[PDB]
């Protein structure tokens, strides 16, 4: 690695996602997705162990076939009414291929097989940047192509994505797989409310990306992969314990803490249309994706495991990591309950 | 939907220039200078109403202007104009930089006599 | 100096620098632009005669239009 | 409707199934991705040519150069895979279990 | 169909040459691989450059001149990057 | 979010690529220029749904300009009827080379 | 050798795509893709067709299957046909025959569309005064108007260079 | 002059071909003789099968695909 | 008529290649202190005839390999390139007029690279594979230089059609406004003919033989059209054809004359030479040939 | 001296002289003392198509010279 080269690659991540945001033309959005892929690959394989090679291989194959299927949808759009305006489409087939392309892009339950496999064998910086930007970038595209989507597509993907991302995680003890399954469930959430009001979708996007950055900063303060290391960080440092407590109970979405403001406003602007059994089913699944959070919390700061020594040695040296921005993101992510008319700061 | 309004074969009869394209490109400047003044009416008709089935009459008019121009060049000098276009004809596509000598001869012909 | 270290690199730097900088002082850029604009591909359509326009000459022999003489004089 | 369009779409879907199902070698998969690329190239270019869409004819050559560099990155990654292992199979990827 | 007929005749004549020629007498290095992809990226930037003479006649010349020299400048930047960062060394 | 730096910085950098009827550098029209212009002038200051409720007719005429679907339908029907009636054997054909 | 010559070359095109979709040894797949690219260039030049297919011919069949055969030479082995491959080529031949049958001895083929099945000489230009081969000035418009577009394209190509060398052991 | 003979000849092909169309189809129901499918009423460019259709292959192959492979 | 033109093109490739082999062996012999081949019959033309028909009716080099299909398919590609790559080259009236011919030249050169790669994969055990791989790499390392130099010399005269080039070479030769660019292009043609000073240290040797020698004559004809020549007068084409043949023969003698004089390179010295001596200098002369015609009021009449 | 190499160069140059000579001979025969009209543009193809239209012999090198004005 070289810091000049990584500054250039971060510049291209910013450039590709901004190009995806800004352009009124379909070719530039396709090039933005490709440049985002070409930039997000070398942050992965930051080491050279073959875990990173296999994970980046699976990721690159799925992202390449996603970009190809999206270009297929665009040229079908010009086989029908032909103009390069990124707006309402003119085909259920083109909209079908486009939603399946974006669902392979950001992950849904027919398409979720690559997400824990790519997030397991990578370092934490790569997981941070790929989760944040690869769940941020196609939501602008969805915000632009919302008027011409068959609802059965989004609804089937969203229902099945929340229930499969909830059903996963009961067997896994890798923290990256936990975070990946949580991401898949929340992508189901943030896509499920798209055809009624996109304000909730982009606001939940900002809130979940803040939560993910808090989670990954609290796992960059201490090199951890299993919950046993989380017990040892209970025994070596006291503030990380209550931080994992509060951030995990905000991932669960409980009312006094700010992880419930996304679900509750979704319930409002979903049940103002008379779908009721579908929101209460989704929120029973929101109950369902909390047990692995709960046993994680039990492993961290409620039940206490016996720790091996040499933490006697680790008591002298301070936890001398660097944090990008931890406390601001934490207190923005947690105490943000009474700012509910700050829904409209995004809209 | 709408029916078509085509001109019948009654209006599809104007005798046309039965001339080759070689001599037609070979007489480009003088056909574009003396004649082709009233066919700008035809071009204005075409670019104000983009509707063939309407502007055909000035097409008949440019046809008869071509007829009068070809009579006016046929009955006077030059007969070496015939030699001029058969000089330009076999030089591939008709560059105006090939047969310069007979071009100048035709120039002095039409200048001194017409 | 570096003239004998890798000389073709130095010659490349020099000719590339003069290729970059050179279009500042030369009298021919306006000539290139006038030549390139003075080539018609589209047919010049005649227009309706007058909204009291003291230009747009009815006869192409009339030198009142946008004319050219320097096309022949280098 | 220009019935050749249906044939190039069917050829696209054939190359897509060739991309998806593949038994042993990843090179055949990536080569079918390149064939799928050729399919989209031909389909878009014939549409824009016959429609006389003369202004934004950037699409064929840009789709070309970009998905070509994607294929170059994929070949480099496959070289890395075969270097760190014995073969370049779908086999010997049983590690990193799900 | 003219050049296709010529191509067909040359192919048939070459296959007759092969049939008269035959039926009648009866690990690696990683440093190799950088050549192919580096050539590939130079040739893609060639693909960007090469329709330049068709654009030599339009009403925009300064912007075209600056962006074309920007493209060869960036090609030389990639060249100098691999040239100084031991990409092609032995 | 569909940002509008395209219209915020005053730089129309990526609208020449969008549809026809903008200035091609050598000014030629395509097959369906006027249909584009009449559909755009139909549905310009419109809230994108009563565009579907009102500009349907000119949009269908635009689609039949582009694909020429029903035009080829009628032409293929004329081909097949001609084929079956000359297989029946009426009028050894005078449309070719003359009337 | 009849009117439907674009349709015939399209049938050979789908034949080549099936021929490497049957998953052969990768250099046989590269051969099938080369024949596919040649006939696709033939199709796009038949629809006129000045520059684009001869342009891709240098790129894919001048600089991409080279690297396909290159990596097939250096990496994979085949160091010692199969029923699935030959059966899939039979299914490709048979489905092409079925589609051509529903074209020829019926009116048309509809999957979820309305494909008017006849000869693709329609649609085509009625001989307009081009005089400059509008593909040529079309690709010339990439430098007259292409401010943003060549910048992002060349920037992605520079990123392609640095990414390739980094992944294959930068520096 | 070329444009004028172009328009006169293509209206001549329209007149002859729609006359033959009005001859051929006195059997099927529906079928008005020249009602274009286009709802609006403007002059449209024909699709080069409206002019050069039913000429049995040879003449249309000479006219349409002539320049594409004329050497 | 049409196939008569085809046959009168593609029948003298046999005579031209075989007699090129006698001429190159005689010129090697007289650059050396030798006669010969001259004892076998009159002056040794029948000697190319006789060993050509021997090398045809020698035993086939029997595999000993596998993949009979690819063993057929590679030299059939090489020789169909050799036959279909003199067709658009204008000696004044070419066989096929094209809007573009030069990118067709480059694409067929890349197909020759395919021919070498297919023969290399179908060849033998691993050492022949590594040797053919290095040969493919040193062959492919010049279709950057040749392509960009050919681009910058067509930029002086606009059109790809190359008949406009043989128009524009009437006044002065094109070697005068581009001598170093033409010299670098000629060295790239020496690289693409794969002859001395470069390396080969099997079967069908007749077809590979024919392909390389037709490639040599093709590059010499394309050189003689590309960078020099004279005026062409219509209604007397044989005068320009004779002048064309004289110039191409003297340039091919110059090619063999440079071939007979220098030892080979080193491969890492070859790539060092290629990149670090051609490629900045190519870019520099190309950007100067971009910035110069925009400043001399001379953009070409590419119509 | 180099007198021996020159007949081989001469015969090989005759084999280089022959194909373009015979080709230009056939092009001047199969057009009637003309150069064949090269077809680069759709404009000149339309001009050649009206040329072969006004001939009536279904060819283009006839060129119908001036004796059909009226
Ligand atoms: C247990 C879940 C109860 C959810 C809240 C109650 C509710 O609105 O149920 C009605 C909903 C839907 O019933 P509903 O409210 O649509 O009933 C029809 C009444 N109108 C016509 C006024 C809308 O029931 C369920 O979703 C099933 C439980
Ligand atoms: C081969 C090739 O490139 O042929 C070019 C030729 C079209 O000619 P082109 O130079 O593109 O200019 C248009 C006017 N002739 O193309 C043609 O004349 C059409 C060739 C059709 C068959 C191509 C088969 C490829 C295999």
């Amino acid at each position: 690695m070289n810091p000049i080269i990584l500054i250039i690659i971060l510049m291209t991540v910013m450039l590709g996602t901004i190009i995806v945001m800004i352009s009124t033309h379909w070719l530039l959005i396709w090039i933005g997705f490709e440049m985002n892929m070409l930039a997000i690959i070398p942050i992965m394989m930051k080491k050279h162990n073959p875990r990173a090679t296999e994970a980046s291989t699976k990721y690159f194959l799925t992202q390449s076939t996603a970009s190809m299927l999206l270009m297929m949808a665009i040229i079908i759009n010009l086989m029908f009414s032909g103009q390069w305006t990124v707006m309402k489409l003119f085909n259920p087939m083109a909209s079908m291929l486009m939603t399946m392309a974006l669902a392979m892009k950001l992950g849904m339950a027919p398409f979720h097989f690559w997400v824990p496999e790519v997030t397991q064998g990578i370092p934490l910086s790569s997981g941070l940047i790929l989760l944040t930007w690869q769940k941020l970038a196609p939501m602008s595209v969805l915000y632009q192509i919302l008027p011409s989507i068959n609802l059965d597509l989004i609804l089937t993907l969203s229902i099945l994505s929340i229930t499969i991302g909830g059903w996963g995680g009961l067997n896994q003890t890798q923290l990256r797989k936990i975070m990946a399954y949580s991401s898949i469930a929340h992508m189901g959430w943030m896509t499920a409310v798209l055809l009624y009001n996109p304000t909730m979708t982009l606001l939940n996007l900002i809130i979940y990306i803040i939560m993910t950055s808090t989670m990954f900063t609290l796992f960059m303060a201490n090199s951890t992969t299993t919950t046993l290391s989380l017990s040892h960080t209970w025994n070596k440092a006291p503030i990380m314990t209550i931080l994992v407590l509060i951030t995990l109970l905000s991932m669960g979405g409980l009312p006094p803490l700010s992880g419930f403001m996304p679900k509750w406003m979704i319930i409002q602007e979903m049940t103002k249309n008379d779908s009721i059994i579908l929101p209460t089913l989704m929120a029973i699944t929101a109950l369902l994706n909390l047990y692995f959070y709960m046993r994680l919390t039990y492993s961290t700061a409620l039940t206490m495991f016996p720790s091996t020594n040499n933490m006697k040695m680790k008591w002298q040296f301070p936890t001398t990591k660097r944090m990008t921005l931890l406390p601001t993101m934490t207190v923005l992510s947690t105490m943000l309950l009474p700012l509910t008319p700050i829904l409209s700061i995004l809209e | 939907p709408g029916i078509v309004e085509l001109p019948s074969l009654e209006d599809l009869k104007v005798q046309e220039v039965k001339v080759s394209s070689s001599v037609l490109k070979a007489a480009a400047h003088h056909y574009g200078a003396q004649c082709d003044k009233p066919n700008k009416e035809f071009m204005l008709c075409r670019w104000e109403e983009k509707d063939p089935r309407r502007c055909l009459e000035e097409g008949k008019l440019v046809n008869q202007c071509a007829l009068e121009f070809f009579r006016q060049i046929k009955r006077h000098c030059a007969e070496p104009f015939t030699e001029y276009w058969t000089c330009i004809d076999y030089s591939g596509l008709q560059l105006f930089r090939r047969c310069r000598k007979e071009q100048a001869q035709f120039d002095k012909c039409v200048l001194d006599k017409l | 100096n570096v003239w004998a270290k890798e000389p073709v690199l130095v010659a490349s730097f020099a000719i590339a620098g003069l290729a970059v900088i050179l279009p500042t002082l030369s009298p021919y850029t306006k000539y290139s632009l006038m030549i390139n604009r003075a080539t018609p591909y589209n047919y010049p359509v005649p227009l309706r005669d007058d909204g009291n326009m003291p230009d747009v000459p009815s006869h192409p022999q009339d030198p009142q239009g946008p004319s050219l003489e320097w096309l022949k004089r280098l | 409707m220009s019935l050749v369009y249906m044939n190039i779409m069917m050829a696209f879907t054939v190359s897509l199934t060739g991309l998806l199902m593949y038994r042993s070698h990843l090179m055949s998969s990536l080569l079918c991705l390149e064939g799928m690329m050729l399919s989209l190239f031909i389909l878009a270019t014939l549409m824009i040519l016959n429609s006389h869409f003369t202004l934004a004819s950037m699409m064929p050559i840009i789709l070309l150069v970009f998905a070509a560099c994607e294929a170059a990155l994929g070949l480099s990654l496959l070289v890395m895979v075969s270097n760190t292992y014995g073969t370049d199979y779908v086999q010997n990827l049983n590690l990193l279990q799900c | 169909m003219n050049l296709m007929i010529t191509l067909l005749t040359n192919f048939t004549l070459a296959t007759l040459l092969v049939t008269i020629a035959f039926w009648l007498p009866q690990p690696f290095s990683m440093k190799f691989f950088l050549v192919a992809i580096t050539f590939l990226l130079f040739d893609l930037e060639i693909a960007l450059l090469l329709p330049l003479p068709w654009a030599s006649q339009t009403t925009n010349l300064n912007t075209m001149l600056t962006m074309a020299l920007l493209l060869i400048f960036l090609l030389a930047v990639s060249l100098a990057y691999e040239w100084t960062q031991k990409g092609l060394e032995w | 979010p569909f940002f509008d730096v395209q219209k915020k910085l005053g730089v129309d950098l990526d609208h020449w690529m969008t549809i026809q009827s903008a200035e091609q550098p050598h000014r030629i029209p395509a097959r369906c220029h006027a249909f584009e212009k009449e559909w755009i002038e139909c549905a310009h200051g419109i809230g994108s749904i009563r565009a579907e409720k009102e500009c349907k007719i000119e949009f269908e005429d635009f689609r039949e300009c582009l694909l020429r679907q029903k035009t080829m339908k009628r032409l293929n029907a004329i081909k097949r009827q001609r084929d079956k009636l000359i297989k029946e054997g009426k009028y050894t054909p005078p449309p070719h080379h003359s009337g | 050798m009849m009117t439907y010559i674009v349709f015939i070359l399209s049938i050979i095109f789908v034949m080549g795509f099936v021929g490497f979709s049957s998953k052969p040894s990768p250099i046989y797949g590269g051969l099938g893709l080369i024949v596919s690219g040649g006939v696709g260039c033939g199709i796009v030049l038949n629809f006129g067709g000045s520059f684009l297919g001869l342009m891709v011919f240098l790129i894919y069949l001048g600089g991409m299957m080279v690297v396909f055969g290159y990596t097939t030479a250096m990496a994979t082995e085949q160091y010692p046909s199969n029923k699935v491959v030959l059966g899939t080529f039979i299914t490709g031949l048979l489905m092409e025959f079925l589609m051509v049958y529903y074209v020829l001895k019926d009116k048309e083929v509809e999957i979820v569309f309305k494909f008017n099945g006849m000869g693709d000489w329609v649609i085509y230009d009625t001989g307009d005064s081009g005089f400059f081969s509008e593909e040529a000035m079309g690709i010339a418009a990439l430098y007259s108007y292409g401010t943003w577009l060549v910048i992002v394209t060349g920037w992605s190509l520079l990123i392609g260079v640095v990414v390739i060398m980094e992944i294959t052991r930068g520096n | 002059l070329l444009q004028a003979e172009k328009d006169r000849r293509v209206l001549q092909m329209l007149r002859e071909n729609l006359e033959e169309e009005a001859t051929i189809m006195k059997d099927v129901p529906g079928w008005k003789v020249g009602e274009s499918v286009f709802h609006t009423t403007r002059w449209v460019t024909p699709m080069m099968g409206e002019l050069y259709g039913l000429r049995t292959g040879e003449e249309i192959l000479s006219s349409t695909y002539g320049f594409i492979w004329y050497t | 008529m049409f196939m008569i033109n085809v046959l009168t093109l593609i029948i003298p490739i046999l005579l031209a290649v075989a007699f090129l082999t006698l001429v190159e062996r005689k010129v090697l012999g007289y650059m050396q202190f030798r006669k010969g081949p001259n004892v076998v019959g009159p002056y040794g033309l029948l000697q190319p005839i006789a060993d050509a028909i021997k090398l045809f009716i020698k035993e086939p080099l029997r595999p000993a390999t596998s993949s009979i299909s690819m063993f057929i398919l590679a030299p059939i590609l090489a020789l169909t390139l050799a036959l279909t790559m003199w067709i658009p080259l204008p000696m004044p009236y070419p066989l096929i007029n094209m809007n573009l011919g030069v990118l067709f030249m480059l694409a067929m050169s890349s197909l020759a690279v395919y021919s070498i790669l297919w023969s290399g994969w179908a060849s033998n055990s691993k050492y022949a594979l590594i040797g053919a791989l290095r040969a493919v790499a040193q062959t492919i390392s010049y279709e950057v230089t040749l392509a960009i130099i050919l681009l910058s010399v067509l930029l002086m005269n606009g059109s790809f059609t190359l008949s406009t080039l043989i128009i524009t070479q009437e006044q002065v030769w094109l070697i005068f406004p581009a001598w170093p660019l033409a010299m670098m292009w000629f060295i790239s043609t020496l690289a693409e003919t794969n002859r001395a000073p470069f390396d080969l240290t099997a079967g069908p040797f007749a077809l590979f033989f024919m392909a390389e020698y037709a490639n040599i004559i093709m590059m010499n004809i394309f050189t003689t059209t590309l960078f020099l020549g004279a005026f062409h007068n219509p209604y007397m084409p044989e005068l320009y054809t004779i002048n064309f043949t004289i110039k191409s023969l003297l340039l091919s003698i110059t090619f063999l004359w440079i071939r007979a004089s220098y030892p080979r390179f080193r491969y890492d010295q070859l790539m060092h030479l290629l990149w670090k001596n051609f490629l900045p200098l190519t870019l520099a002369l190309c950007m100067w040939h971009v910035s110069l015609p925009i400043l001399l009021s001379s953009i070409p009449p590419q119509t | 001296m180099w007198f021996e190499v020159l007949p081989g160069i001469a015969v090989m140059g005759v084999c280089l002289f022959i194909p373009g000579m015979a080709t230009a001979r056939i092009h001047r025969f199969s057009n009637g003392g003309r150069e064949k009209r090269v077809a680069h543009y759709s404009y000149q193809w339309y001009l050649m198509e009206r040329d072969r239209r006004v001939s009536g012999v279904n060819r283009y090198y006839v060129s119908k010279g001036l004796e059909n004005i009226d």
